[PDB]
């Protein structure tokens, strides 16, 4: 239930935000944690170590994609000098 | 290598020689025009050889070559009476179209000749294919060469014209394609010899009819779907216009014989009163409209609309006379409309640079050879006897009157208005005062080239107008196969 | 008129022709003339290969049709009861 | 984050002016012939 | 039968709710600070229009069903006619009223006649090989079936046409049929 | 083999900083992918709906292996763009086989062939290229929910990297940001859909999910609503990655901003892997009995997107003036056709799906190849047009506007005809391969009762044809704005070329000009083969169409 509310918070990050692109990166991190938390709790209910394994690979991949996204942001910011959307 | 496949191969060799001869000789443009002309001449020579060997009373498709290496999309060619004369008309017309532009292209001559030669192979393929999908593939393949012909060699408004003829034809053909795909799904095949053997259910026939008729109405064209013809046939180069009016208009007519009369006879019988209302409306509205048209080629283009309505009414008459009249009128309109476009788009437009009728007057005084042929073509466009135009109009209108008298009478009224707009145009150009005061320079009369592409066209219509049997003899048995009905005492002999 | 080798020999010949036209290079210069046999030779090789593929495809499709009438038969015979 | 000359409706408006399709009134064009006196 | 008013309210609510969704996005994408109450102030017209089309559409088809006492494709096109008309009324242009009515009524009618698979086509649940084979080889049919669809005459003169022809003329005109002999000897 | 090549290339790449190695590394990647084709050609000698591999986490089908090879062949063709210089010098005195294979030619090539162009100096470009391929082929062969997620991220993250690898272009970094940010949101929906399957079913195995679906399709306590709803959320994320409407806004911006050579790979490879993956998942989840399951079938999201893509792709393309945005919208309309064929789950539509995907990939490849070749050809031409001067990233995207193609028929008539053939294949004019692709999809949709969608497909096709015609009109109806460069042919501006034998001894010395500078053979030949496949398909259709027929029979084999 908490995991569902957290997914909304990550969803709501995209609704409320017109100009903060950094918040877009953070809202993906919230969504991914919410989905991993749901898998972890379900894996506990169904006594299944595969759920924990799936969550570990989501942490690995979401950590890997955070680094790519920050690198892409750095290449973007090197040329623009701002992460602000003019709106 | 069947004679029919030879027909499609010669124009492709001409394309090869046209586009490679510079690697063997700066080559002169006259060379390209001579390669292209001889190419079409040998194609005409082959079609004449086929006609000598053609048999007038065979229900088998003739000069077919066995493939037996079946694939998904194979090209089978064959000819019978209903297709033999359309093939001949295509082979006669295209050399005349080439000569009609001999001097008036002057740029991108290689592209013009390659496009013209490719159009011949495609249009011939349309009349020769023995499969309904094969029919569609060639009916549509001509749009991109047609689109690029107008844009490369057309007049000032050729951009709007090329778009109109492309999008009208595609949109209608897409509805014909839907109808064709339904047929192949039910039957498993679109080959003529086995699709005609099948029997579609009435409501299937009804919905198959709308899909096909929507395409054939855009291509006839019927009135209200004819904007593309007004634009394309006028903005096109003269050769394009001749091919567009004398060959391309005929594909929907030949397509009624292969796509609706044999498989959709119940739908055709039950919907004739809708075809005839549209056919009657087109005869009147077009005739009144061309009476007020001020562009000479658009007036001549608009006449094609009125005559196409008459042979469209003939093919739906279910009578022997209407169907023979429809092919004979479609053939007759091919020669006469070709001559009238040469007179307007070739003779007048090259001398003056304009097509407005306001600027022409008294041309007979300085140009008596142009007026002599122009009058004979204005008589033929009016359906005067001893032209193949009368034999076709009378037989087409007789079938229309017998099938449904109210439409026959209205379609009959075209005897007045065809004469009306044809002679009125003729007088405002050849007669009607002395030579127009707008001409500063005097004009020369027909050149030898102009005389002989008109004499040839007026010879074909007149000889066929005195002895139409040359064509009717090869239509009697095949036309009989497309009739739907039975007599009380002849049906079911025992 | 669908011969695999004749068509694909010509296809390779047409590829060279279109290529030279695209480069706006002369179609027949005598020192380059070895290329048309080469292009048509490789084209002929592709079509001998397509021959063998078509043979195996025909056998496999023919085998599938038998399995389809076979399935319809034993279903229809089971319905006879 | 992209320039106007690549995504702006402004360049589309230049490439396809609304003026290219003449709209008028019975006042200035009663005969619907384009204002032809 | 069906409740025309009740169905229209459900019709008005369902497609008006999406308009309320699209209205909130406009407010969210609004640039100047207009607050949260511009959902019904600046974009309330948008949501109102949606609730009107959906109400007009579901009312009339249900109404057309009651008037015709039938359920077929005609009712959705009729439903789409007023649905299309309602949208045109917002622009205040008569050609917009007719054209959008024509557009909507046509698409929504061919959608019901054809039965677009957007929710799923109907499964025949039969040997689909057999239906094709029957349609493929039904190459000759009893003459009566054709006579029902195409009728008599117009060149379709089955054996026995002349006998019934006289009977029909006698019943309508009261005139006996008897062509005169063309031979003086007879 | 793809994994050995990636590791081996990386090790060789790790210990070098020389940007002149970039062209060589690209060629080795072509050689490496050729071995990958060989190993997968070896693997097709079996008939099976599927063989689970490697502990059941992967699987192999005849379909899977056919499309591994297709992905490899498309990647080899695209890799030519970074493996051969765009222009060459040709002369009749160096055209014999004895010349090309025993003699050498010498001239100042650097400026002529653009030896130091940006697309020839990125060492790691072929390596990131192979990483995307690995994600694509792993996604095809994926049999498990976790394998699905890992493969889609592997392919997706590589595509973000490729969109940004031109790190000095403001356009490319901007496009990389947009794809990553919206692509990362799309990946949450895929992970959310996969997770909802696991939490309800208790398995990550696609086999087990199909078994659960199959028994639940009967005609109480644990009614399986989760499967359709989860796959609906799962599918939405995959609709973003194929740029299907209404999830398509990102692609016209990303495709235009990133360099054209990058756009070629990015806009082609990803659709093939996702669509093929979706095809199997559509088949095994397709309910037979008309029960409560079929009414909530997730595949309506595919049918709605096909409808929305048919309209958006054709209507919005009407006003595009930039050539790469038009291609992006032209693609959206074509995935509309592809998604219709995937949604109708018939034998006919699956054959149509398989054929349409391959022929569109080949055709879209040709359009990009022709567009890059026209850009490399304008080197010997100049223009005074004020619009062209104000273009950004002219080196990365030489052709950016349709107006730049004005009178290209007078600059290179036969190359312009190849463009026209390809575009006419996009509209569906017979007897081009594009027509036959649309024809099969329409016949299959018509035979399954999809009349309304078939009618919208034909109507949107006429609208789509308008902007296709608009490209053709600029090439053929007008005289060009580009003039040949005067200083390239000025009767005294001639550069020198030496012809030398096997022993580096002089043979001849020839003075050359700009008219001796031609398009490189790899690009002209690839355009020429594909153009002739499009044009001559009606004579060569038996094997190509029989392959898909057999593939569908295996998939449908009761
Ligand atoms: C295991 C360790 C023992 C072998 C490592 C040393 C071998 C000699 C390499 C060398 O040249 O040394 C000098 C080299 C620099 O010398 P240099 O004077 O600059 O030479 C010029 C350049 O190197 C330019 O010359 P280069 O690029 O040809 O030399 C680099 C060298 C690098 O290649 C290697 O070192 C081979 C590594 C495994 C053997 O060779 C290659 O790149 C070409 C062959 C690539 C083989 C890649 C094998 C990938 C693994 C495939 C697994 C699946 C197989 C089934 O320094 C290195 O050691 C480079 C290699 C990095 C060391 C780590 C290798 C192990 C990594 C983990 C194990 C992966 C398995
Ligand atoms: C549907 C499928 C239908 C298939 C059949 C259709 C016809 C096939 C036509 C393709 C023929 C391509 C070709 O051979 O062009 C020769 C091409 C002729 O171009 P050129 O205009 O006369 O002069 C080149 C320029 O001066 C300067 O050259 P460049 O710098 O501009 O280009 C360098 C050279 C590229 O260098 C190569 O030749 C690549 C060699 C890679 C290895 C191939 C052999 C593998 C075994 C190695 C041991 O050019 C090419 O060959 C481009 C080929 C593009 C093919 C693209 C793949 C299909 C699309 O290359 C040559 O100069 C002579 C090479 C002679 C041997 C070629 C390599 C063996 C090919 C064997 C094929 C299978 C047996
Ligand atoms: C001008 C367009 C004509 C295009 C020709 C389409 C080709 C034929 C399809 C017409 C169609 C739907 C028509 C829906 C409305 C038509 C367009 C609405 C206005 C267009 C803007 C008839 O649909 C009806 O066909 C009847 C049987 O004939 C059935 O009885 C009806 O239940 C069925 O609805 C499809 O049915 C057809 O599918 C084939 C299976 O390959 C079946 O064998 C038949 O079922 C056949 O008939
Ligand atoms: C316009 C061109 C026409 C179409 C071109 C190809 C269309 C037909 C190709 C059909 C094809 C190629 C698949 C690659 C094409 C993928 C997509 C291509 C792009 C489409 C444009 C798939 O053939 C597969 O088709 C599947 C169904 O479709 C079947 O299921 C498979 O069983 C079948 O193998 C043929 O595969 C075959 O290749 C040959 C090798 O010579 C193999 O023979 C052997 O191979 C080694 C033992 O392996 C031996 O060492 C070798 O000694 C021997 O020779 C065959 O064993 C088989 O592997
Ligand atoms: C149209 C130009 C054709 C070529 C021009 C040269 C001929 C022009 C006509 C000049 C007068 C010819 C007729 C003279 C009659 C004198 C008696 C006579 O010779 O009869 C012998 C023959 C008739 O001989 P017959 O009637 O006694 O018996 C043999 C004919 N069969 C057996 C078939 C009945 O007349 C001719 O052959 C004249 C043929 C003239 C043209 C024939 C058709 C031309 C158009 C073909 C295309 C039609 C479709 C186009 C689309
Ligand atoms: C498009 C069709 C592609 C078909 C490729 C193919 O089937 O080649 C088979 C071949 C199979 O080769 P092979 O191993 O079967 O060679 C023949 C073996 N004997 C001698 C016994 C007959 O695959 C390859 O060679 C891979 C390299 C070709 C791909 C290069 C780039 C394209
Ligand atoms: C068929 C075999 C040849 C038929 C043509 C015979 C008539 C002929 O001789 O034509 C000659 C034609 C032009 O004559 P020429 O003297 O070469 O030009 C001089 C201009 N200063 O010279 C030519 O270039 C005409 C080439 C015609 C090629 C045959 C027709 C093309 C279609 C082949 C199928
Ligand atoms: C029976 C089944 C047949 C199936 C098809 C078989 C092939 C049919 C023909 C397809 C295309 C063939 C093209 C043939 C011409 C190629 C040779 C050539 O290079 O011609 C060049 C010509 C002039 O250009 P050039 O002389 O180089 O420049 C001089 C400038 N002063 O420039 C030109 O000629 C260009 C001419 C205009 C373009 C052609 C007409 C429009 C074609 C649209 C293409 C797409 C549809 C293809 C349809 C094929 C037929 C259905
Ligand atoms: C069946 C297809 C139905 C038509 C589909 C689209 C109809 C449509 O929306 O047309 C709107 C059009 C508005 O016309 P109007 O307001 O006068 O603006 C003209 C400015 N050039 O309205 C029209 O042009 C036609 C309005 C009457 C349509 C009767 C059918």
């Amino acid at each position: 239930n908490i995991t569902l509310i957290l997914f909304l918070i990550g969803i709501l990050g995209f609704v409320l935000n017109r100009k903060n692109i950094i918040l877009m990166l953070i809202s993906i991190e919230i969504m991914l944690l919410s989905i991993t938390f749901l898998i972890l709790l379900s894996s506990l209910n169904m006594d299944d170590i595969i759920g924990q394994t799936y969550a570990i690979y989501i942490i690995v991949v979401a950590g890997a994609e955070s680094a790519i996204g920050l690198g892409i942001l750095v290449a973007f910011y090197r040329l623009r000098g701002s992460i602000a959307i003019e709106y | 290598m069947s004679l029919l496949y030879v027909l499609l191969i010669i124009p492709i060799i001409g394309i090869f020689l046209i586009s490679t001869i510079d690697s063997f000789y700066f080559f002169n443009v006259s060379y390209y025009k001579k390669i292209a002309l001889i190419t079409t001449i040998l194609n005409l020579i082959v079609s004449l050889i086929i006609y000598i060997l053609f048999d007038f009373s065979n229900n088998q498709f003739q000069f077919i070559q066995e493939n037996l290496d079946l694939s998904f999309y194979d090209i089978y060619l064959g000819v019978d009476g209903v297709s033999i004369y359309f093939v001949l008309l295509t082979t006669i017309i295209m050399p005349i179209a080439l000569v009609s532009n001999w001097n008036s292209i002057t740029n991108n001559i290689k592209s013009y000749l390659i496009i013209m030669l490719l159009l011949e192979t495609l249009l011939l393929a349309v009349f020769l294919v023995l499969d309904v999908l094969l029919f569609y593939i060639f009916f549509e393949s001509i749009l991109p060469p047609l689109f690029i012909l107008i844009g490369l060699f057309g007049s000032s408004n050729k951009v709007r014209a090329s778009f109109y003829i492309f999008l009208y034809t595609l949109l209608g053909s897409l509805f014909l394609l839907l109808s064709i795909l339904t047929m192949s799904s039910i039957v498993g095949t679109t080959y003529f010899d086995v699709l005609l053997k099948s029997s579609f259910e009435y409501t299937t026939q009804l919905f198959l009819f709308f899909g096909i008729f929507i395409a054939f109405a855009v291509k006839t064209p019927v009135w209200g779907l004819n904007s593309w013809l007004l634009r394309a046939h006028v903005e096109s180069p003269l050769g394009g216009s001749i091919v567009l009016a004398a060959i391309v208009l005929k594909l929907s007519l030949y397509g009624v014989f292969r796509l609706i009369l044999p498989i959709l006879p119940q739908a055709s019988l039950n919907l004739t009163y809708i075809v005839y209302a549209i056919g009657a409306i087109t005869v009147l509205y077009a005739s009144f409209s061309t009476l007020r048209t001020v562009d000479v080629k658009e007036l001549i283009a608009y006449s094609s609309v009125a005559h196409a309505a008459i042979y469209l009414m003939g093919v739906f008459s279910n009578t022997i006379q209407g169907l023979e009249g429809a092919i004979l009128l479609g053939l007759a309109h091919g020669f006469v409309s070709s001559g009238l476009f040469i007179c307007a788009g070739g003779i007048l437009y090259d001398r003056t640079g304009t097509r407005l009728i306001y600027f022409f007057r008294g041309l007979t005084q300085i140009m008596p050879l142009f007026s002599l042929f122009f009058f004979i073509l204005c008589l033929g466009n009016a359906g005067t006897p001893l032209t193949l135009n009368f034999v076709g109009e009378f037989m087409s209108l007789y079938g229309t009157l017998e099938r449904l008298p109210i439409a026959g009478m209205l379609a009959s009224t075209s005897i007045i208005f065809s004469a009306a707009y044809s002679i009125y145009m003729y007088n405002r150009i050849a007669f009607g005062g002395s030579v127009s005061l707008y001409f500063i320079d005097c004009f020369r009369d027909l050149t030898k080239r102009e005389f002989f592409i008109l004499f040839t066209l007026v010879s074909f219509t007149v000889i066929l107008g005195i002895y139409p049997s040359f064509v009717l003899d090869g239509l009697h048995y095949n036309i009989s196969s497309v009739v739907y009905g039975i007599e009380p005492n002849a049906s079911y002999l025992t | 008129m669908v011969n695999r080798i004749l068509f694909w020999t010509g296809f390779g010949l047409a590829v060279r022709f279109w290529q030279l036209g695209i480069e706006m290079r002369p179609f027949f210069n005598r020192k380059s003339l070895w290329a048309y046999p080469l292009f048509g030779g490789v084209g002929a090789s592709f079509g001998y290969w397509l021959q063998s593929i078509d043979e195996k495809q025909t056998k496999m499709l023919e085998e599938r049709k038998q399995a389809i009438l076979e399935k319809r038969a034993r279903r229809a015979q089971r319905q006879a009861e | 984050f992209l320039p106007e000359a690549m995504v702006g409706r402004s360049k589309i408006d230049e490439k396809y002016p609304d003026s290219d399709y003449p709209t008028l009134t019975d006042k200035e064009d009663p005969d619907m012939n384009g204002g032809y006196i | 039968p069906k409740d025309a008013v009740h169905l229209g309210l459900k019709g008005a609510a369902v497609v008006g709710g999406i308009g309320l969704l699209f209205a909130a996005v406009r407010t969210s994408l609004a640039r100047k600070n207009v607050g949260p109450w511009a959902i019904f102030t600046r974009n309330g017209k948008l949501a109102a229009t949606f609730a009107a089309v959906g109400g007009a559409y579901d009312f009339t088809r249900a109404a057309a069903a009651n008037l015709r006492e039938k359920e077929d494709w005609v009712n959705n096109g009729i439903g789409g006619l007023f649905a299309g008309a309602t949208m045109g009324l917002t622009t205040g242009r008569i050609p917009r009223v007719l054209g959008f009515a024509a557009l909507t009524g046509v698409v929504l009618a061919t959608a019901e006649y054809a039965g677009s698979g957007l929710r799923g086509v109907f499964k025949r649940d039969v040997d689909e090989y057999e239906r094709k084979e029957f349609l493929r080889k039904n190459r000759r049919r009893p003459i009566e079936e054709t006579l029902a669809e195409i009728g008599e005459g117009r060149g379709i003169k089955p054996p026995g046409y002349y006998e019934r022809r006289a009977q029909r003329l006698k019943e309508k005109y009261g005139v006996d049929i008897n062509p005169v002999c063309a031979d003086p000897d007879q | 083999m793809i994994m050995i090549s990636i590791l081996s290339l990386l090790l060789s790449t790790s210990v070098t900083l020389r940007r002149d190695m970039s062209i060589l590394f690209n060629r080795i990647s072509i050689i490496a992918l050729a071995y990958c084709i060989l190993h997968d050609t070896m693997s097709l000698s079996f008939i099976s709906k599927g063989i689970g591999l490697h502990g059941g986490l992967l699987h192999i089908t005849n379909l899977t292996q056919i499309f591994h090879i297709f992905i490899f062949i498309i990647s080899i063709l695209i890799l030519q763009l970074t493996s051969f210089y765009p222009r060459k010098v040709w002369i009749p005195e160096y055209s014999s086989l004895k010349d090309i294979f025993f003699n050498k030619i010498l001239y100042y090539r650097t400026k002529i062939i653009n030896k130091m162009g940006e697309h020839m100096k990125i060492i790691e470009y072929p390596l990131i290229l192979l990483f995307v391929i690995s994600g694509a082929v792993f996604l095809i062969s994926t049999n498990d929910l976790v394998s699905i997620f890992l493969s889609i991220e592997l392919q997706s993250y590589g595509l973000y990297l490729l969109s940004t690898i031109y790190r000095n272009s403001e356009l490319s970094t901007t496009g990389g940001l947009i794809y990553f940010l919206l692509g990362g949101l799309s990946s949450c929906f895929i992970l959310l859909g996969t997770s909802l399957l696991y939490v309800n079913s208790g398995t990550t195995s696609l086999d087990g999910l199909y078994i659960l679906n199959s028994i639940s399709d009967v005609n109480s306590w644990y009614k399986p609503y989760y499967l359709n709803f989860s796959l609906l959320i799962f599918s939405i994320g995959f609709l973003f990655k194929v740029s299907a409407a209404p999830f398509h806004f990102w692609s016209p911006d990303v495709y235009d901003a990133i360099p054209t050579i990058v756009t070629t790979f990015v806009a082609i490879i990803a659709k093939i892997s996702i669509f093929i993956f979706l095809l199997e998942l559509v088949y095994y989840t397709n309910s037979n009995a008309n029960s409560y399951l079929s009414e909530f079938s997730w595949t309506y999201a595919l049918l709605i997107s096909s409808l929305l893509s048919l309209i958006i792709g054709t209507v919005v393309g009407l006003t595009q003036f930039r050539i790469k945005r038009l291609l992006a919208y032209s693609t959206i309309s074509h995935v509309g056709f592809i998604l219709l064929a995937l949604s109708v789950s018939s034998i006919e539509s699956t054959q149509a799906f398989i054929f349409y995907l391959i022929q569109y990939s080949i055709s879209n490849l040709n359009a990009f190849f022709i567009l890059i070749t026209i850009g490399f050809s304008l080197y010997g031409y100049v223009t005074n047009n004020k619009e062209y001067k104000s273009l950004l990233d002219k080196n990365n995207s030489p052709i950016q506007l349709i107006s730049q193609l004005k009178g290209y028929f007078y600059i290179n008539p036969l190359l312009s005809l190849s463009l026209a053939i390809t575009i006419f294949s996009f509209v569906g004019v017979p007897p081009l391969v594009g027509f036959f692709a649309k024809q099969m999809v329409l016949s299959a949709a018509l035979d399954n009762g999809y009349i309304f969608l078939s009618l919208i497909a034909i109507i949107t096709s006429v609208i789509g044809a308008v902007y296709y015609l608009n490209v053709i009109k600029e090439i053929f109806f007008y005289s060009p704005e580009h003039e040949v460069n005067p200083v390239l042919n000025e009767s005294d501006s001639n550069f020198s070329l030496r012809i030398l034998n096997e022993k580096n001894v002089l043979i001849r010395s020839v003075l050359l000009k700009g008219r001796n500078i031609f398009i490189s053979s790899p690009f002209s030949i690839t355009i020429s083969i594909i153009t002739n496949v499009i044009l001559l398909f009606i004579f060569m259709n038996k094997e190509w169409l029989s392959m898909g027929t057999i593939l569908v029979q295996i998939l449908f084999s009761a």
